[PDB]
């Protein structure tokens, strides 16, 4: 039961799949037609995939090589040479072929059940799961797809290499879930996924943006391109008083996207400082464990969700409160959503439940995101800001010094490691990060022979180590009570590629074990105040 | 940087270096012995490896000494023609 | 082979790796699980390793023979264990708490940087030796010494002369390695050569007769101890350190006697 209405030629004919040239008919048995060659299987018709990386001819060639029965391309494609069925059809329109790849009944079920798209610059996945939990608490089973895992419908998420899977494969999975095991099939994609065409080829019931800003500026080549694409996709399939435009009023791209489309759709703002949005925290309970706010709005719920971040998590909770109140006016239904938001997900994780020093696992690789997360932690961090991260090999060489500078500018003590060696020589990119503060590895090594370790001119401190595990355990152990340790090297990722081989030894269980054994370390008498641990005798 | 405080250099070489170099070079005539003078030669195969055979090879392998076969017993141990008499060409 | 007079496979006088002048010229090689150190590079009165490591013979003898520990033999990666200990007669640290803290197999990847025992520690120390700053420090120490003018008895100026002679010998030894293509970490034997069979006393084998000499029985002893050591290392890694360090000493003393 992978899909339906895709194993007959009449089903493709009803789907307006006009290729202008076909041989015989689509008699080959195929559960669901997939535009992508990798998503399609042997003996299954594969329509042309429209994309900047892979064109129609390349997609048809890859499908014929993989064994697809039918391959669509602008020119004549010899798909029957290496296929299980001699019948094939070449479609000269790549976009039309990619649209008709999804079956009619397959696209109809996901469009009829429900749909919720969340394409934001920052904090989109934090609100997507909250909206999914709110919809689940409402009484309708649904799934929210993310960049880490593609989940068309249902609680479980299938493994996908790319951030946004194929549109035809996503539609087939959504149809299979809606057939049995799921009541709603919501397709949620980020700005890049929406601009590529993953979530664009799906009727979205509610298309709101968590954070509208310059997204895919280097890829699309023009600002507000992803917002315009999302607005066009929402206007393609829009219903009166059914689409939600909940977005921060401070962002001009959000207002520009809300201006486009059908005006009959409901519009609302989730800004806290704006008086027109009528939403406001009106509470002072920010903490590393839970930050509860008493929202006082006419449409929004009274209680808010406990967020780990000061403003980002609060903004995500405020954006999700609108989607939670749209289904049910009562605030009691948002209790499950608030509990799921406080569950400390992979992204911007909160501290551990055990009584110990705060540990925050974040996903920060780009300089701007790292800087904003560091600023939010400084605003949240009461006493100290301890961070440990590293750079990836064969990456942007100019990114390491600016990252090291932005980290050392606002952190008292920072540890520099090798987050992703990936065949690059160690102690080389580490020296690149050390050169940002003007130090060289030779100077730190010749100082390490002594027991002084002079600090930075601004008064801060900087440490480094080659291996990631020991340094991370030390950073988790070198922390004060009121201080919190931030690990911005990797978040939901669980892969460390040290050279040619990769090891999956990066997770929060190691931090939990370290926080559990720090008691025994302190009982033994070891000093974990600085990098040179004072070992007794 | 030219010579070390503890060295055994030739007399003519020392005199020529004194006439050449202005840096303070101080040397005193040492009267070697029958055994001591043989242990300090330009070859390690025969004229040096006859009495100790333990450290004369250790220090030679540590320094990587290149020995030019300009002696008699060196070529005797090697097996070639001795450069004395009929073997002396030129 | 007993009562067969045939060369046993993978032995001392075996075939295809030792065997008729090709047999007299062919040699063998034995891999050692634990590094060992040359006989005349250490025990002898001229101790080149001690002159290159700026440490008296007592501690190094201890590392090689007894069980002593260095603070950090190899200095090439950032270290966080502040020990500052030249030689520890006994182990008073929390070896069980520190190793079990981080992770299993997480302690092994970094223990060799600080906690190194055996001839491998000496090898790693000789490997990453900056031979261009050693001469600078030795020359500045020679210039500082002998200029203060602190007189005394014969035990004073005699010791001063011995120290400056050791320093000059160290400078002379260090200047050679810079321009001789000979690396200093080759003084330890990570692999042992094998003498050819005909060079060893071997007339013939008839009716299980073995013409093995003293060097042959020494080679048999060292290869027996080496294969037992590698079998003990391959069987279980959680065994007691005392027995494995004793066996490693046993093979080392054996290969030292063989080289002597």
């Amino acid at each position: 039961e992978p899909k339906f209405r895709m194993s007959l030629a009449e089903l493709l004919d009803e789907s307006r799949v006009v290729p202008l040239s076909v041989y015989g008919d689509l008699e080959v048995g195929i559960s669901g037609v997939q535009h992508d060659s990798r998503l399609v299987e042997s003996g299954d018709l594969f329509v042309c995939c429209v994309g900047r990386k892979t064109d129609g001819h390349l997609y048809l060639s890859e499908a014929d090589k993989r064994g697809a029965v039918a391959v669509v391309a602008s020119k004549e494609i010899d798909i029957e040479e290496t296929l299980g069925c001699k019948a094939l059809v070449i479609v000269e329109d790549t976009n039309a072929v990619l649209a008709v790849l999804a079956a009619s009944f397959y696209r109809h079920p996901s469009k009829s059940m429900t749909l919720i798209g969340i394409t934001g610059t920052n904090g989109k996945t934090t609100t997507s799961y909250l909206i999914k939990a709110m919809y689940e608490a409402m009484g309708l089973r649904t799934g929210m797809l993310s960049t880490v895992g593609y989940y068309i419908y249902g609680d479980n998420k299938l493994e996908s290499p790319h951030t946004t899977p194929d549109a035809v494969l996503v539609q087939k999975l959504m149809a299979k879930m809606v057939h049995n095991g799921t009541e709603a099939l919501v397709m949620e994609a980020s700005s890049h996924g929406l601009a590529l065409g993953r979530c664009d080829k799906v009727d979205f019931d509610i298309a709101v943006f968590t954070n509208l800003t310059r997204d895919h500026l280097d890829f699309h080549g023009t600002e507000e391109e992803y917002r315009d694409a999302k607005a066009k996709l929402f206007a393609r399939m829009v219903d009166p008083a059914r689409h939600r435009k909940i977005v921060n009023i401070d962002d001009p791209n959000a207002a520009f996207f809300l201006a486009q489309g059908n005006p009959d759709v409901p519009i609302v703002t989730f800004a806290m400082e704006n008086k027109s949005a009528d939403v406001h925290p009106l509470k002072f309970q920010l903490s590393l464990f839970e930050t509860q706010v008493l929202v006082n709005t006419p449409q929004g719920i009274l209680e808010i969700s406990s967020g780990l971040l000061g403003r980002h998590n609060i903004y995500n909770i405020l954006a999700a409160v609108a989607v939670g109140i749209a289904v049910g006016a009562p605030l009691e239904d948002i209790v499950k959503g608030i509990e799921e938001v406080d569950a400390v997900p992979g992204r911007c994780e909160l501290i551990d439940e055990e009584q110990a020093f705060g540990v925050i696992v974040d996903y920060a690789h780009t300089p701007d995101a790292l800087s904003r997360l560091l600023d939010y932690v400084r605003e949240l961090g009461p006493r100290r800001v301890i961070t440990v991260f590293g750079c990836a090999g064969e990456s942007d060489r100019g990114k390491r010094p600016i990252m090291a500078k932005i980290a050392t500018d606002k952190s008292d003590v920072t540890i520099l490691t090798s987050d992703n060696p990936k065949t690059e020589d160690p102690l080389d990119i580490l020296d690149d990060m050390l050169a940002g503060v003007g130090w060289s590895m030779q100077d730190y090594l010749k100082h390490g022979e002594n027991d002084y370790y002079p600090p930075l001119p601004n008064g801060h401190r900087l440490f480094l180590h080659d291996i990631r595990r020991v340094a991370v355990r030390c950073a988790v152990a070198m922390g004060e009570e009121g201080d919190i340790v931030v690990v911005a090297g990797k978040g939901h990722e669980t892969y460390q590629i040290e050279g040619d081989k990769k090891e999956f030894f990066d997770d929060r269980e190691e931090c939990r074990e370290a926080l559990q054994y720090v008691d025994e370390l302190h009982q033994a008498g070891i000093d974990t105040s600085e990098f040179p641990w004072r070992l007794p005798e | 940087n030219v010579f070390s405080p503890g060295e055994l250099i030739g007399l003519l070489r020392a005199e020529r270096m004194g006439r050449a170099l202005e840096e303070a070079i101080c040397y005193r005539v040492v009267l070697l012995g029958i055994t001591r003078a043989s242990l300090n030669t330009q070859s390690f195969i025969s004229e040096a490896s006859f009495q100790e055979t333990a450290r004369v090879l250790a220090k030679a392998a540590l320094r990587g000494r290149i020995d030019w076969l300009k002696g008699l017993k060196e070529n005797v141990v090697l097996g070639g023609v001795i450069p004395v008499g009929t073997g002396f060409k030129g | 082979h007993y009562k067969t007079n045939k060369p046993e496979k993978d032995g001392l006088f075996c075939e295809r790796i030792f065997g008729s002048r090709i047999r007299r010229y062919q040699m063998g090689y034995i891999k050692l699980a634990c590094p060992v150190t040359h006989v005349w590079y250490l025990k002898r009165l001229p101790s080149y390793i001690a002159n290159l490591l700026d440490k008296p013979l007592k501690e190094l003898e201890g590392l090689v023979y007894c069980d002593f520990s260095f603070a950090r033999p190899i200095t090439k990666k950032p270290t966080f264990l502040r020990l500052r200990g030249l030689f520890e007669y006994e182990i008073q640290s929390w070896k069980y708490s520190i190793p079990l803290f981080f992770t299993t197999q997480g302690f092994d990847t970094f223990r060799n940087r600080e906690i190194s025992t055996g001839a491998g520690a000496i090898r790693e120390q000789l490997a990453d030796l900056d031979l261009r700053i050693i001469i600078e420090n030795s020359l500045v120490e020679w210039e500082e010494l002998g200029e203060e003018g602190h007189t005394g008895n014969e035990w004073e100026d005699r010791k001063v002369g011995r120290r400056k002679d050791f320093l000059v010998r160290r400078v002379e030894l260090a200047k050679h390695f810079i321009r001789t293509n000979i690396e200093p970490e080759w003084m330890v034997l990570c692999l042992l050569p094998v003498l050819p069979p005909e060079l060893r006393p071997i007339i013939q084998i008839d009716g299980g007769k073995l013409m093995s000499s003293d060097i042959n029985e020494l080679y048999r002893r060292v290869i027996y101890r080496n294969n037992t050591l590698t079998d003990l290392l391959t069987t279980s890694r959680s065994t007691p350190g005392e027995l494995v360090m004793c066996q490693e000493k046993l093979v080392q003393e054996a290969v030292d006697t063989l080289l002597d």
